[PDB]
């Protein structure tokens, strides 16, 4: 299938129309953000020469 | 209807006269640029 954006959407605007939530919603979203990564040292002369 | 208060927005929304859906910016912007 050819990639679909998302539902189209029609807004009713007008030129004396508002809408106003009569209620509301608590939503709580997790967010997750790699901070450091593996520390890590090499040594040549032990890992270029055996 | 677009009547937004009198302001003009016919530049920057999307122009369906093209074959390209593309605002006459959008296809300012894109012919500027040679790839
Ligand atoms: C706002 O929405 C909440 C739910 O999101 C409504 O609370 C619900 O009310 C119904 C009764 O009609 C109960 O059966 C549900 O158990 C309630 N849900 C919760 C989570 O308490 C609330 O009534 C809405 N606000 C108004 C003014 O109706
Ligand atoms: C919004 O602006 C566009 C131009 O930016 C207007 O289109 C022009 O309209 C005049 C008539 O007054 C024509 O002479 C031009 O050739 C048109 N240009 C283009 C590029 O179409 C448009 O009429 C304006 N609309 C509103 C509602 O203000
Ligand atoms: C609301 O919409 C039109 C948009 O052109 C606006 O001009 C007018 O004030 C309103 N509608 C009418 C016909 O009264």
């Amino acid at each position: 299938y050819t990639m679909s954006l998302g539902a189209e959407n029609s807004v009713a605007y007008s030129n004396n129309s508002i809408a106003i939530p009569t209620n509301f919603t608590i939503s709580v979203t997790t967010e997750i953000l790699p901070v450091s990564m593996t520390k890590t040292s090499v040594d040549c002369t032990m890992y270029i020469c055996g | 209807i677009k009547y937004f208060g009198g302001f003009n927005f016919s530049q920057i929304l999307p122009d369906p006269s093209k074959p390209s859906k593309r605002s006459p910016i959008e296809d300012l912007l894109f012919n500027k640029v040679t790839l």
